[PDB]
This record gives C-alpha cells, structure tokens and sequence, in this order.
C-alpha cells in the first residue's frame, strides 16, 4: 500500500523471517487450570542457590574494591594527623 | 478486520503497545525503560506544576522556592518529588546503560539506537545541571560558576563564548533567566529523541539474554509484558515515595540550604552525585584543555564501541573474561565517583589518576585483547577434540 | 585538612522526631521559642517564621495576637506621602534585630550573624552539631591561645567562634516550672530550630505511612497476578519428534 | 446458528449467517463447519476452520 | 571487521598447542554453553548477508536439529534452569557444521573483490 | 449458592465489574484513613499540643 | 513489515485505485526547450477579464449591501446621540 520499505529481520506474524520448522510439539494448560505459586519456593531456593554458586565468584573478588577503600580512607586520615607531618 | 488494526491512531497505537513480537525469555532488566518512560511523565508534570510558582531572578528565587515549601498548598510534595525523581532517573538510566553494555546490545542490528541513546544520555546530563542551578543556593552558585567557566578553554573566542553565555561579567539575573527558559525547552525535544529511539528500534525488536536469534519463539506483548512492568513500577514507587515522605533532602548535601554569598567561598565545590565520576575525570588531568577534552571523551567513547568488540558471540553470557571485566570496570566506576565526591587531599589525586587511567584503559586496550583471546582458545578446543 | 581546621566530630543523640512514627513534642517546642525570643532575638534573626506559623504549634489565636501587638512596624504611605507605624498584626514576620547586613556586621566586631530559619538543615550534623556546640565552651588547653573577642569552640569549625557563651544557667524561668539549665534550655532551643526548619514533619510522617502500606498491599498483588498469568509459558513441554525423510 | 460454509458453495454470498459474510467478504478463510459430537456422559461443541490465507488467522 | 581469532598462528608450534590445551579445556567449560545443550555454532550472529546465505545452503535435517536446539535454550531459559548432567553437549558432537558454508560464501564474494579493482599497468 | 452467584453478580459483566471496584474504592478510602488516624493517635501519647495545653494555657 | 493495514482511496505510485485507461495519448516538451513568459499577459488578461465578468455580482451584492447598511448605521448613530437627535 505505501511503500516497499528497506530490509529488515521482524515482518509480522506469518512471515516472522525464521527458518523453515519440520516436527515440533507444544502442550500447555489454560490458566484457570492450573495453581499459581505451585513449585515455586523450591525452584527458586535451588535456582538461587545455582546461580551464587556459579556467577559468585564473578562478583565477589567488589572485594579489593572495598579494601582499597578502606586503605586509602585509613591512610589518608593518618597522613592528615600530628605524627603524620614529622 | 478489527477496528484496533484499521483506524490509523488504533493502529499505532497497537503496533507498538499491543500487538509487537517480543523475545519471549527476556529477564527483568528489560523492563527499565518504561520506569525511564514514567519518570520522564512525572518530571515533565511536576515541572510544569511548579513553574506556577517560581520567580526566575537573582534576589527572589530562593524566597520564592521557600514560599513554594511552606506556604503552597502541598508544595513540600511538589518539590521533593522534583527532586527525586531527578535523583532516580539517572539511577535508572545508569541501570539502562549497564544492560545495554553487559549483553552486548551496541552491535548489529541496533547501532542506530545506540547512537540514540548516546545523545539522549547527553541531553539528559546538561538538562540535569539547569534544573539544578534554578534554586540559587551556595553550591548551585559556585558550580555553576565554576562549570561554565569551561567554556573558556576552546581555542579562539575564548572568554567571548562565557560572556555570551552569563549574559554579563558573573552570575547575576540574566544568566538565571536564561537557565530557566533553557531548562522548560530540553525536556520536550528529550521525549522527541526518545520517540525517534523507540521508532528506531521497532524496526528489528529486542535481544534476549541467550544472544540467540528470537525469531522462532515469540509472544506478543499485550497480556504478558504489560503484567511482567506493574512490579517494576510499584516497586519504583515504593522506592520513591519512601524518600519523599521519610527523608526527602536525601541525596543532598547540608551546603544547599543557604542563600548564594557571593563573597564566602565555600570549603568544597562538587555538583550533584550523580555528576561525579566525570567531575573527577576532569579534575584527573593537570592541563586544562586536556581535562576537557577527556570529560567529554568519557561520555563520547560510547559511540566507538560497536567498531571495538573482535567477538563472534554477542554478549557476555558465554565469555568468562567479560563477566570478570564488567564488574571490575563497574567498581572502578564507584571508585571514580567516590575519588570525584571526597576532598583533593594527598592520596585521594593518585588513587583518582590511577583510577582515570584504568577506566580509559578498559575501553581501548582490555576489550580487543580478551574477545580475542576467549575466541581463539575456543577455536583451538574445538579443532584440537577430534584427533 | 588538620582536625583543628576541621572541627571534633559531633555527638549522636537520640530525638522524638528521629522515630519513624513519632512526631514533635510541643512543650520542648513552647520552651525552644521562648529561650529563642529572651536570648536569641537580640542578635539573630529568624524572618522566615510568621505569627500566624505559631497558632496550633506553640500558641493560640488569642495569644498570639496579643503577642504580636507589642512590636511595631510600618504600614506603607497614607494620603499625602510620609512613612508611619503602625502596633503588630498575625500575618508579620517576626522583627529582625537589625536593619542591614552591614549594621549587623558594626554591631559584632565584624561577624555576621546568620539568620536562623533553616540552619539546622543547612549544617553538617543536624541538631547535633547545634547542641553539641552550644555546649561546647571549654576552657583552652595547652599550647593554644584566643585573640580579644575570639572564643574557644572545638565542635565550631578552626576552633575560633566569634560569639560570646549565649547560654548560662537558670536564664530563663519556663512556664511550666522545667528546672532551667544550660543543657535542658539548648535542647529545647535546638528542637524549637529543628522545627523551624521543617514545619511540616508531623503531617508528611502521618501520610507516608498509608501511602507505604498501600503500595506494599498493591505490590504483593501484583506479584501474586504476574505469578498466575505467566502460567501457560513457563510451564510448557516441547517433543521433539525427528523428520524422518 | 452457527452455520457452515464452503467456497465453493453457489450461493455463498447470500447465506444469512452473519460468521458467513465476513469471511466471504473478507475471504479470511477457505470453509469451516460446524459440529456436537455428544458421548454418554460428556461431549463436545465447537468449529473446525480450514484456511491458506495465512497471516490472518 | 568480523572475528580475527588467531588459532591457526598457534597450531604451528606444537609446544604451544601442548601447553595451552588444558587452559582451552578449562575456558571452555567455563563458558558454558554446553549446559544449555547448544551447540558453538548456533552462538554466531545471524544478521548480515554472508551468513543468511549459508543457513540455506544447509543439508535440511542439519536445519531442523539447529530449530530444535535454539527452541529448547529458549524454552529452558525461560524458566531459569539447566539439562541435567546426562544431556548435556558431548564433546563429539560439539563440531563445526556452519564454519565450511560460511567460509566458501566468504571466499565467493572475496573472489568478485578484485576484478572491479583491476588495473591495466601498460 | 456457592461461588457461582458471587461470580453471575459481580464479575459477570464488564459494568457491573467497574461499579464494584469503584464502590469498593470509596468504602476503602475510608477505612484506610481511620486505620492510619488511629495509629497515628496511639503513637504520640503526651506529645501533642492539645494533650499538652493544661501545663501552660491554664496557669496564665 | 505487514501489519495488514486498512482500506484506503489512495494507493501510491502504480497502483493508485482508479478506473482502467485505454488510448489516452500525451505530449509533453521540456523545461529547457519551452518560453517562459510567452503568452502570459494575454491569457491571463482574457481569464482575468472572464472571471470577473461570470463570478462577478456574486461577490459585488452582499458586500455592496454591508457596505451601505454600514455607513447608514454609522450615520444614523452620529445623528441620534448628538443635540436635535436626542430632542
Ligand atoms: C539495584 C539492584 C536490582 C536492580 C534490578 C534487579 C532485578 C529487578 C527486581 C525485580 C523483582 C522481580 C521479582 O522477583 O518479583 C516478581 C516475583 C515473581 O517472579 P516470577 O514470575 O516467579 O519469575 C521471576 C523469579 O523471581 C525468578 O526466580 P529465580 O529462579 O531466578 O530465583 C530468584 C528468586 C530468589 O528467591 C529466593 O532465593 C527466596 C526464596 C523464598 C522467597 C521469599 C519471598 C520473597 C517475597 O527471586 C525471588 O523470589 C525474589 C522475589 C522478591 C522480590 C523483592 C522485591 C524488592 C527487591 C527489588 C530490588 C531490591 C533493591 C532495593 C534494596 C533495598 C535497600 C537498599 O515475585 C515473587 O517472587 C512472587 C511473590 C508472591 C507473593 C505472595 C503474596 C500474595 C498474596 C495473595
Ligand atoms: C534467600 C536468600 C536471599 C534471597 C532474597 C532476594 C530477594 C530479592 C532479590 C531479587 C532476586 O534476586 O531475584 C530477582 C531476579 C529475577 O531473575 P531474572 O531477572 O529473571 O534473571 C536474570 C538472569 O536470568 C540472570 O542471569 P545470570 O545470573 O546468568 O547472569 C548474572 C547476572 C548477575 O548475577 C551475578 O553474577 C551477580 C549475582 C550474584 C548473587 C550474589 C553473590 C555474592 C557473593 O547478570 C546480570 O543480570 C547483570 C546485569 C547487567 C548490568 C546491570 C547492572 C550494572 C550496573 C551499571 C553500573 C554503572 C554503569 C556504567 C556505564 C556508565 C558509563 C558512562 O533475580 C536475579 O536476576 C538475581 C541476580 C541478581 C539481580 C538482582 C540483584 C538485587 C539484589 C540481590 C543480591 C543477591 C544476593
Ligand atoms: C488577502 C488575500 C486575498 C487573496 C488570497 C489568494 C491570493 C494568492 C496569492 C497570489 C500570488 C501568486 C500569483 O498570482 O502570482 C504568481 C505568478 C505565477 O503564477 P502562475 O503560474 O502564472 O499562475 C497564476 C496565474 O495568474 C493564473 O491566473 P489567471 O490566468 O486567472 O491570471 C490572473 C492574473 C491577473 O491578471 C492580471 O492582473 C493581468 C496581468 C497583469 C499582471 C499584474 C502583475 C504583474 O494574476 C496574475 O498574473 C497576478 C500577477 C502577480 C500577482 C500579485 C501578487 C499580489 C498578492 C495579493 C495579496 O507570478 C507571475 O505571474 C509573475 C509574472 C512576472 C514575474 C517575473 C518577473 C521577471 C523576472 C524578474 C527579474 C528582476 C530581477
Ligand atoms: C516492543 O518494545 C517496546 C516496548 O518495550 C518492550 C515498549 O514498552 C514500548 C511501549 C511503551 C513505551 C516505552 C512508549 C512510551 C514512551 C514515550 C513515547 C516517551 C515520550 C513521553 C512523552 C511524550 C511525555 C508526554 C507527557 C506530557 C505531554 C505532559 C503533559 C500533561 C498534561 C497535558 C496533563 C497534565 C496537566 C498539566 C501538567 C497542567 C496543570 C494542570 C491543570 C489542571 C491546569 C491546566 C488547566 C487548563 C490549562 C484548562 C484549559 C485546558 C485546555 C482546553 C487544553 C487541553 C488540556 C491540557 C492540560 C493540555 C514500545 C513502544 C516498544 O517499542
Ligand atoms: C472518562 C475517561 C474514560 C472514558 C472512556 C475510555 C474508554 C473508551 C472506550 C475504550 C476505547 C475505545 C474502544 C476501542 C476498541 C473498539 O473499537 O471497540 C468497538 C466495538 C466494536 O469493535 P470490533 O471488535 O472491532 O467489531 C467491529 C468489527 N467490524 C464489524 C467493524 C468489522 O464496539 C463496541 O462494542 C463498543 C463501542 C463503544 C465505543 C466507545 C464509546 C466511548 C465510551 C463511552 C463511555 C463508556 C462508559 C465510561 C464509564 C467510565
Ligand atoms: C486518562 C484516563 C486514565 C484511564 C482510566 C481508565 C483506564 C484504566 C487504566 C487500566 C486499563 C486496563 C485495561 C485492561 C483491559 C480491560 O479493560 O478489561 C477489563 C478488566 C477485566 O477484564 P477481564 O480480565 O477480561 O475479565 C472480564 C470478564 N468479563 C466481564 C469480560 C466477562 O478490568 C480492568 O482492567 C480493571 C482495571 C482497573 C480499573 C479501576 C480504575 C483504576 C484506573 C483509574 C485510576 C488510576 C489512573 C492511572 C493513570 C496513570
Ligand atoms: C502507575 C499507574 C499505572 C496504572 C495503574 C494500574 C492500572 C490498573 C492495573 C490493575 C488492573 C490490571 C488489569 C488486570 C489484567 C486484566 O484485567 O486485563 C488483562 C490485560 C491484557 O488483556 P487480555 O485480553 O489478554 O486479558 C485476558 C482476557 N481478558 O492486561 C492489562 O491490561 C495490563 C494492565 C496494566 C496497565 C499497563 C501497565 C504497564 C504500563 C506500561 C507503560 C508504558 C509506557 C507508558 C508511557 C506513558
Ligand atoms: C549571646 C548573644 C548572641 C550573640 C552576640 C551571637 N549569638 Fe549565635 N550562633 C548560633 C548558631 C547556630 C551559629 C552558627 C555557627 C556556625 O555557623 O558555625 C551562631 C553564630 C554566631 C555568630 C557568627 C560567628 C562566626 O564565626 O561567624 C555570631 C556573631 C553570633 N552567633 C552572635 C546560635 C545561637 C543561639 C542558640 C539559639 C543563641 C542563644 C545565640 N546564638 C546567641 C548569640
Ligand atoms: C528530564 C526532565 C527534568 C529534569 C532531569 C529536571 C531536573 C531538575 C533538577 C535536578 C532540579 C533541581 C531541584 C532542586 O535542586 O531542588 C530542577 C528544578 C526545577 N525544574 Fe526541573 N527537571 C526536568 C523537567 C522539568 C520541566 C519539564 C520543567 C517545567 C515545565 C521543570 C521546571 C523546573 C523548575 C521551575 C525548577 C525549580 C524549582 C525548584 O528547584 O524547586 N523541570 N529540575
Ligand atoms: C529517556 C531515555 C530513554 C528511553 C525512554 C528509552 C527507551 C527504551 C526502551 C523502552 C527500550 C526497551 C527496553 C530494553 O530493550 O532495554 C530501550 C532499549 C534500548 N535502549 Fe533505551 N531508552 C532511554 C535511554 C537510553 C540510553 C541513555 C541508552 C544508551 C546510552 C539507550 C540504549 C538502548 C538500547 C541499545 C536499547 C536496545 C536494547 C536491546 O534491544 O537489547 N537507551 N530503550
């Protein structure tokens, strides 16, 4: 109708641009049907658990970080003091 | 076919809102750019109620922002909810920032809002320091002096420029004119930006943590995203309403409750915190023009990074050296800010160099050498597992 | 820089106000105005605080009119010209005791005395740097010495104030029969400040509660509702059945 | 009520099912019927839609 | 442009390759990816013109298992979990199925970067 | 009976819905500002200037 | 793209929703070999003088009646305040 546009990867639904899909089943339940919080503490508690166990050490070692910090401020404050000038 | 696809603001409306495909596995740190969206309304809203009641002038703004605190019906709401939710948009933009460099979202095909974004961070920065220099407080006073003494560091029309911008010698009434009619302005051509942002995206749709293409699985937006943002949102609120009835002069230091002297000079000249690892940037270098220089290279480096990145996979979920490397280069950047905050003394100027030195570091020697380095020992795994 | 330059670190307490419930207490609010109004008012100035900011707080209608009566103030031209005064009404402010900024500075050596509506907010500390500094004059140690005019303070920033001892016992004599020291009068005075400061403590605490507990109750539901209509994704099975050709 | 519908049918513009109209007006679909299958205790009630207008559905 | 990975400068020294094989080892089950039972060649980017090319030029059963393997990724990401550790990706099946597709699209566009740049040097 | 009724008078059509919700909303207003001026009461106990006007007002 | 748009009476270029043409030829010259200013002032000296003789009382009958109703009323409310008109 207005125009042929440019090139792009999304279309609409239909023609979604993916690849050909041959073979694949999908089941799902209404959600009236099912009970909502179901499953949930558990998966989170083990998910979570994963998740610190994996990716926390990433993060952690924030750790000289927080000594640097503290060194400075400490040497800083000294260096600012009477003992700190002879 | 239904009405929502035939009117022509219904079908904006829908393309956008209701009826878009989305990656349907996109965690909770997609959701930042509507809480951007809804702090940018209540800041435009709260401005636009506030400037009933304020005079822009040397000698009746601070009375007139104080008669807005006490004598207003419900001013006190007004001005620390302003406040605020100024205080917070940069959190979230800064949270923003964070997704869109940890998942590697600046390559193809989406540079276009990255730029975008870029320019927008910048119209957001420069925004902040008019909104903030209206009250005409002791520290509103002397950072503006300070700040727009920078001008004259370019080469030629030196002084000429800072004289045009003060309208005077020194900060006086037209210069706080000028900043209030400046600071109604920007807001509208922000939210035109952001526009031209969301309608450039649009063109090609979100990432996901995978890094994989989406197009296979997809789901539209309207019962599920539009449920998936109301937590972020309440939480948001929550977040902010504790700070605008429990402790609203929060992020605000006990220097900004004076009158503007223009002849005590105060024991420290910092802007706002959320200014300060670039003040700290600038303040780094010895020289001048190279302070400059370096303070808007801090901000303008962004733009380099999708020519930067020698990774065939896209993000950091699956390279071991990136995980490592953000978080190192985030601490560096709440040193930097906390360097910027605290006093020039003895120790604090080598940690603050050291500090520059690895955050312009990061940006131009770390990224190469480790996506090199992760593609290649995989490369060599993967050809040395057969034989 | 050098502590002496910087001056001692305050001394924490604990107010009313600092509860997350709890609001002012009125009678240290009455006893703070009037230490400020028979101390204070000579030398600092508090225009920020109308006659009509005291009804409800520290006063009633009546007397605070018939306080106000007693000064004086001038009331704009009449018929040919000339300037006249006129007794005090409920919308004034209260008298500055000084006409200008330079007089303030002849009459004290050459310190200005800071005007007193929003110095609690304006400081490092808070009502703790206050208190702790009106009740901070001790003698000199060794080695140090004052120059004429010049007091010894180590919470005031150099240690060197300019303002002679404001406080001494039993200056006032309070309505209510509060045995009056130097201590109970400079905590009184420093809530009367606070309160000057924010006058709106009391009704921003009172509605930040309903508005917390009603954002927690819409929080928890929202969660809850994401929870049960994301149900039909996350709980998906997908079989692979392979193609063969 | 409900009705069923072919396009090939001869008189397929003129039915008086309004489901009917719109899909032949709007050739939204190829044919579509109608069925009640009804067992002992339980049963069904529903449509069944055959189409190539793909996009639309 | 595109990924400048340099194990091919590595491959000639033999005492190299020796020394650095455990770190590739170790690096590799740090990234990852296994877990979600993927493939390395379904991470690369599939965005331009070279590599959209190559996903049709696919032996079609080859297509069907890629389909497969990205939807259940997905479907495992949605909810936050991982294979258990009998399914996960072996190393025998971790080969390059993309790599020769990809290079021979290269090399075809390279070969027609050239005539257009011819010269006659007289 | 049971839970059908509940459901064919109130969240049964789209009017009905909005009437409740709004009805609901007003009664709730009311009951939050009770709740809240209660505890509000109960927090300051001596500390007000209508519960400390006979130490000062009376003795003038 | 897609989106499945609604119904429009315009189209674009090449298909602009209008009836099928059949033998209509046209000649046209370029910019470059045609005179500007050739034939103007006659033409438009004829169209002018037609416009004005068709259109014409349409326009000149109710602004001439305004136009004297106007300056009656003027006069008449003149008159009316002034000495002899009060009486
Ligand atoms: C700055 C730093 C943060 C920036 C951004 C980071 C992320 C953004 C935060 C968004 C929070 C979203 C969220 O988790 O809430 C939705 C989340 C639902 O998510 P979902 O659809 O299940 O999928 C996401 C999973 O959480 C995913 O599950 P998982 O498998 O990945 O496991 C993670 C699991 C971890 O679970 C556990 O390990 C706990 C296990 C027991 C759960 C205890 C109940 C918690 C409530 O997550 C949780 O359960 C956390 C939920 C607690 C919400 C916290 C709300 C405020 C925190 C937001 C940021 C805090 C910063 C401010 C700091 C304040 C001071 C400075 O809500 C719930 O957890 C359900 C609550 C049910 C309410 C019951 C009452 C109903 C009454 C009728
Ligand atoms: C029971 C005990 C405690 C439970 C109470 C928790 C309740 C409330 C917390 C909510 C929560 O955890 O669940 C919501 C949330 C729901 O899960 P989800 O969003 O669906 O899952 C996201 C991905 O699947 C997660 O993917 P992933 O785990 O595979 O990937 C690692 C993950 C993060 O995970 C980690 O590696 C860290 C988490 C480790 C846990 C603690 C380890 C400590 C040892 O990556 C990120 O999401 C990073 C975000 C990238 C950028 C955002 C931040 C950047 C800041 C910007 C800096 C400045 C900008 C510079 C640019 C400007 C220059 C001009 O759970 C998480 O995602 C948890 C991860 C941490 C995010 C929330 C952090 C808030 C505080 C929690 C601390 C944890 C202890
Ligand atoms: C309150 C508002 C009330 C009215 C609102 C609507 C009025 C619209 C605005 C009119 C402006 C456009 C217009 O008519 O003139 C453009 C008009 C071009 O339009 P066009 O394609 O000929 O179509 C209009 C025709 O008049 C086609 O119409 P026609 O064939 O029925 O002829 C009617 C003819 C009227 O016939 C005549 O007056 C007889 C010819 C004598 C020419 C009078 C002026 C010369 O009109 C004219 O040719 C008027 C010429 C100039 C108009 C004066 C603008 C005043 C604006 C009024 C306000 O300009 C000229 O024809 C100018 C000719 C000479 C210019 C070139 C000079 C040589 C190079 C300079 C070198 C020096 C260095
Ligand atoms: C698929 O992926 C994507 C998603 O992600 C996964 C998405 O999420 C989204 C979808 C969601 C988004 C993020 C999109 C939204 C974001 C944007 C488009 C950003 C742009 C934001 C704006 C343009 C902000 C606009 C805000 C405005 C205009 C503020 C103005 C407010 C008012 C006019 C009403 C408030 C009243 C005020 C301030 C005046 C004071 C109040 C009074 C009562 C006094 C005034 C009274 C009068 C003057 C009386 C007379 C009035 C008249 C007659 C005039 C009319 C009335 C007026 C007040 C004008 C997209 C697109 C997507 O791609
Ligand atoms: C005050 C702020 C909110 C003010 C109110 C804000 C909400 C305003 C209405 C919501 C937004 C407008 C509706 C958008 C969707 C729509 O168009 O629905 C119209 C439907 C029919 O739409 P359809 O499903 O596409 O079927 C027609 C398809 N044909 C046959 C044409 C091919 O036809 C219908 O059945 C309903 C038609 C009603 C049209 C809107 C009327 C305006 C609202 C009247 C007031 C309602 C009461 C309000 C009480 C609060
Ligand atoms: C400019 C006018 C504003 C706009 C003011 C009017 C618009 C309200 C904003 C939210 C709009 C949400 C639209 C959701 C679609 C919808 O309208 O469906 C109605 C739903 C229930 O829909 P249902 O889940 O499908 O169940 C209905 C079952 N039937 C009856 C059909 C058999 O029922 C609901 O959605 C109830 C939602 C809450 C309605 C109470 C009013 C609260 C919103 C107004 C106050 C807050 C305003 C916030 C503004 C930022
Ligand atoms: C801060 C203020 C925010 C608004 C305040 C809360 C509004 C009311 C929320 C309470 C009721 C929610 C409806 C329950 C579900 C339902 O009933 O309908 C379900 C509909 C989906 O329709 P469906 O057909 O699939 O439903 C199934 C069959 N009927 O989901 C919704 O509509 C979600 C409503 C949330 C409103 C939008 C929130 C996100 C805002 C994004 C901001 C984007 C930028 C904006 C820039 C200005
Ligand atoms: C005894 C009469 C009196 C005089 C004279 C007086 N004040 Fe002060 N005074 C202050 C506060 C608070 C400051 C601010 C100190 C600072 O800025 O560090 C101050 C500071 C001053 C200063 C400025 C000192 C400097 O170095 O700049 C002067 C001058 C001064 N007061 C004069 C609270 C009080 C209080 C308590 C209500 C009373 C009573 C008081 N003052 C009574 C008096
Ligand atoms: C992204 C948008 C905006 C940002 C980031 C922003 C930021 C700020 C900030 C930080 C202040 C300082 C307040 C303080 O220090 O107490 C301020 C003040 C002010 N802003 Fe904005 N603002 C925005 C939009 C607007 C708009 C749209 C208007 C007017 C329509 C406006 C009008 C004002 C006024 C009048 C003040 C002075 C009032 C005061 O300081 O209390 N602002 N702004
Ligand atoms: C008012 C400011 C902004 C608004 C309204 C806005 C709006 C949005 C929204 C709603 C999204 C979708 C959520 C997401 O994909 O994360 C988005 C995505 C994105 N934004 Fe923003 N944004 C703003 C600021 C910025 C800034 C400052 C940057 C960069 C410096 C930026 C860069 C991006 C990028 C790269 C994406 C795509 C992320 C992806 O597709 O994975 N935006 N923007």
């Amino acid at each position: 109708g207005g125009a042929a546009g440019g090139k792009t990867y999304l279309g609409w639904w239909g023609h979604l641009g993916g690849p050909k899909q041959k073979g694949i089943i999908t089941y799902s339940l209404s959600p009236f049907q099912q009970r909502p919080m179901a499953g949930f503490f558990k998966t989170s508690t083990q998910n979570m658990f994963r998740r610190v166990m994996t990716e926390g050490l990433y993060v952690a070692i924030f750790g000289i970080a927080y000594y640097i910090y503290c060194w400075g401020k400490e040497r800083n404050e000294f260096l600012n003091s009477k003992h700190g000038r002879h | 076919m239904k009405i929502l696809k035939s009117n022509p603001f219904l079908a904006l409306a829908n393309n956008y809102m209701i009826d878009a495909p989305e990656p349907s596995n996109i965690s909770y740190f997609w959701n930042f750019g509507s809480l951007l969206a809804c702090v940018l309304v209540i800041q435009i809203v709260i401005g636009i109620l506030l400037a009933c009641f304020y005079i822009p002038n040397m000698d009746l703004a601070f009375l007139s922002v104080e008669r807005i605190v006490r004598d207003v019906n419900y001013g006190f709401l007004l001005r620390a909810f302003h406040a605020n939710g100024a205080s917070f948009f940069f959190i979230f933009l800064y949270l923003h920032i964070g997704r869109g460099l940890y998942y590697g979202s600046y390559k193809y095909p989406r540079t276009m809002t990255w730029n975008i974004g870029v320019i927008i961070f910048l119209l957001t920065i420069i925004t902040a320091f008019l909104g903030y220099c209206l009250p005409a407080n002791q520290m509103s006073f002397w950072g503006a002096t300070v700040i727009t003494n920078l001008l004259s560091a370019v080469p030629f029309i030196g002084d000429d420029l800072v004289h045009l911008l003060w309208g005077g010698f020194s900060v006086s009434n037209p210069t706080l004119n000028r900043f209030f009619s400046l600071h109604y302005l920007m807001p509208f051509v922000i939210a035109a930006l952001s526009v031209m942002h969301l309608i450039a995206l649009h063109t090609n749709g979100s990432s996901n943590p995978l890094g994989v293409t989406a197009n296979m699985d997809r789901i539209p937006m309207n019962p599920y995203y539009l449920i998936k943002d109301l937590i972020t949102i309440f939480i948001f609120l929550i977040g902010i309403n504790y700070m605008a009835f429990y402790n609203p002069y929060g992020f605000m230091e006990p220097d900004c409750a004076l009158p503007a002297d223009p002849l005590k000079t105060p024991m420290s000249i910092v802007p706002e915190w959320y200014l300060l690892p670039f003040y700290a940037i600038l303040r780094a270098i010895p020289n001048f023009q190279l302070g400059v220089i370096a303070m808007l290279l801090s901000i303008l480096v962004l733009l380099l990074l999708p020519l930067l990145d020698f990774s065939a996979i896209r993000g950091n979920s699956f390279n071991p050296f990136g995980k490592f490397f953000f978080w190192t280069f985030v601490a560096d950047f709440v040193i930097l800010a906390w360097i910027g905050g605290s006093h020039p003394e003895n120790v604090f100027i080598t940690i603050g160099a050291i500090a520059t030195i690895f955050y312009f570091s990061y940006f131009f020697i770390l990224i190469p050498v480790y996506t090199i380095l992760g593609n290649t020992l995989i490369d060599l795994n993967l050809s040395s597992i057969k034989r | 820089g050098t502590p002496k330059e910087e001056g001692l670190h305050f001394i924490q307490h604990d107010w009313p106000q600092s509860k997350v419930l709890s609001g002012f207490d009125h009678a240290s609010l009455r006893r703070g105005f009037q230490v400020y109004r028979e101390v204070c008012s000579a030398c600092h100035s508090l225009n920020l605080i109308a006659w009509r900011h005291l009804v409800g707080v520290t006063h009633t209608a009546d007397e605070a009119k018939q306080m106000a009566s007693e000064v004086e103030y001038e009331d704009g031209p009449d018929d040919e010209g000339n300037m006249f005064k006129r007794p005090g009404k409920l919308s004034d402010f209260l008298p500055p005791p000084y006409p200008n900024v330079e007089a303030a500075r002849a009459s004290n050596n050459g310190a200005a005395p800071p005007d007193l509506s929003c110095v609690v907010r304006g400081r490092h500390g808070g009502q703790d740097y206050i208190y702790s500094l009106l009740t901070g004059y001790t003698e000199p140690p060794a080695g140090v010495e004052v120059p004429d005019g010049m007091n010894f303070n180590p919470f005031f920033p150099g240690t060197q104030i300019a303002m002679a001892r404001p406080l001494f016992d039993d200056a006032v004599e309070f309505e209510d029969g509060t045995p009056a020291t130097t201590a109970q009068a400079a905590k009184d005075v420093v809530n009367f400040l606070h309160w000057a400061s924010e006058p709106e403590l009391d009704i921003r605490k009172k509605m930040g509660f309903q508005v917390i507990t009603v954002l927690t109750i819409l929080t928890a539901l929202s969660m809850w509702y994401k929870r049960f209509k994301w149900t039909p994704i996350k709980n998906r099975k997908i079989f692979y059945q392979r193609p063969i050709k | 009520i409900i009705g069923n519908w072919d396009r090939a049918m001869g008189a397929s513009p003129h039915l008086s099912s309004r489901l009917s109209t719109i899909v032949q007006q709007h050739q939204l679909a190829n044919s579509f019927m109608s069925f009640s299958t009804s067992y002992s205790d339980t049963g069904l009630w529903g449509i069944y839609l055959v189409t190539e207008n793909l996009g639309r559905i | 442009m595109k990924p400048v990975s340099l194990a091919k400068y590595i491959q000639k020294s033999p005492f190299l390759t020796k020394l650095l094989l455990p770190i590739s080892n170790a690096y590799v089950h740090l990234s990852g990816y296994r877990k979600y039972g993927l493939r390395y060649d379904d991470l690369m980017l599939e965005e331009n013109d070279d590599t959209q090319k190559a996903l049709s030029r696919l032996p079609k059963m080859e297509s069907y298992d890629r389909v497969y393997r990205i939807r259940r990724a997905m479907q495992l990401s949605i909810e936050n979990k991982i294979l258990p550790k009998s399914e996960w990706t072996k190393p025998e099946e971790d080969y390059h199925y993309l790599r020769p597709v990809l290079a021979e699209v290269i090399a075809e566009r390279k070969e027609r970067e050239a005539f257009d740049a011819l010269i006659v040097k007289k | 009976m049971a839970s059908s009724t509940i459901y064919n008078i109130f969240f049964r059509r789209n009017s009905s819905f909005y009437a409740t919700i709004f009805v609901s909303a007003f009664f709730a207003k009311i009951g939050f500002d009770v709740f809240t001026d209660s505890v509000w009461k109960r927090a300051n106990a001596g500390l007000t200037w209508d519960e400390v006007k006979p130490r000062f007002l009376n003795k003038d």
